[PDB]
């Protein structure tokens, strides 16, 4: 339970098809149960507060890629990358092989 | 992104399909190097960065990035200093310390 | 801003080409200052000055490790910081930040 | 007890005479007892947490004026407005008439 990352689906056109992510879900409980909220239109949110990037504290780190994508670190081990459009990108590195769970497997 | 994940650059955008409309003087790069775009590089110069190459925006060769987005040279760059944000040739003195801002440090 | 000729006398102050160098003397006001031919200044302090004056000739008191004080109150290991410390601005001048140049040796 | 305002002041040039505002601190014990932090350069904080403006919080109400200013509202009664620079400006209602002490009377 190092971490617990949850996706919310919206349907995102008139088609029935097309559905896609609206805000990603984090939670961090090694950090004192830590609730991060990356939003839609790249925007974060911890604890239901709005944060203001860069972040850094304790290991988690939370700032803008060059492509005004959020980039999430936790440790070396948990990394993300949030385009605000609908695109995550989840790296973990190989210390979870096995422990994963969820549609990633 | 797929073929970059796997070392394979492709130069695939063109102007009947996907060009990045960069912020006002920023230059579109296929593979620029984020560590030292923005001005707080210039404030936190020890804080290590090995990142990898990426696409996206990036000021001129000579420019550093502020707050705004405006490619600036390091001369007026602000500075970053206990999370508070100084204008260049500002200086300030406590109890313990006596600061000054000067090439974004 | 208005031109005046030598020898020049006023409110205490007395302007001669004292064995061929330019003099300023105000033996009231306890100084003598002189500019020789080739540009070198100099400023000679009656000893009522002793531990009383501050600024790039540093304080006035025997010990010599303690002339780097700078108008912030405090000492400083660099003759830039105790100098820019000492400068004066004006109307038409503000001064920037002084830095050592670049040599060859 | 309704709020409390502090300042903290640093010598703001190499003048003894030169002392102005760096960061204000504005205590809400109404609000759980949360602690903003206005800071140099018009950021904010809150319970140490860099926030992203404007902010909704209860009576609590921070966003950024046309001049870049970050103006504070508490209820209808209390009101504060930061440059950032080190211009503070706080605005009390008659409610507070009498009730007030500190530096401002
Ligand atoms: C940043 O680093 C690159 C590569 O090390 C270098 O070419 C460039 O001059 C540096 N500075 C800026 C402002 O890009
Ligand atoms: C000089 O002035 C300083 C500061 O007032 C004082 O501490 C010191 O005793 C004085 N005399 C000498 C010889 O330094
Ligand atoms: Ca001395």
């Amino acid at each position: 339970h190092s971490f617990s990352i949850v996706i919310e689906t919206v349907q995102c056109a008139d088609d029935r098809d097309a559905v896609c992510t609206r805000s990603v879900t984090v939670r961090l409980p090694g950090l004192h149960n830590s609730l991060v909220k990356l939003k839609h239109g790249a925007g974060v949110a911890m604890d239901g507060q709005d944060v203001q990037l860069p972040l850094l504290k304790g290991d988690l780190r939370i700032q803008h890629t060059v492509t005004a994508s959020v980039r999430l670190s936790y440790g070396e081990d948990l990394q993300m990358d949030w385009d605000g459009r609908g695109r995550l990108l989840v790296k973990l590195s190989p210390v979870y092989a096995g422990k994963t769970c969820g549609l990633c497997g | 992104a797929a073929c970059a994940g796997r070392g394979v650059r492709v130069a695939w955008r063109e102007p009947g399909r996907c060009e990045l409309n960069c912020p006002k003087g920023q230059v579109y790069l296929q593979c620029g190097t984020p560590c030292n775009l923005t001005c707080r590089s210039l404030s936190y110069p020890d804080e290590e960065c090995n990142e990898a190459c990426l696409e996206g925006c990036f000021c001129p060769p000579g420019l550093y990035m502020d707050e705004r987005g405006d490619c600036v040279p390091k001369a007026q760059c602000p500075c970053y200093y206990d999370g508070e944000i100084f204008q260049p040739e500002d200086i300030f003195s406590d109890h313990h310390t006596m600061c000054y801002c000067e090439d974004g440090f | 801003d208005q031109r005046v000729s030598m020898p020049y006398a006023s409110k205490g102050l007395y302007l001669e080409t004292e064995a061929g160098y330019y003099k300023l003397s105000g033996e009231a006001y306890g100084f003598v200052a002189r500019i020789d031919g080739s540009g070198n200044f100099q400023v000679l302090l009656s000893d009522r000055y002793f531990n009383k004056t501050c600024g790039l000739c540093g304080n006035f008191n025997i010990f010599a490790e303690d002339d780097f004080m700078t108008q912030e109150g405090t000492l400083t290991s660099d003759p830039y910081d105790f100098a820019n410390s000492w400068a004066l601005s004006s109307g038409e001048q503000w001064c920037e930040r002084a830095s050592p140049p670049s040599s060859s040796c």
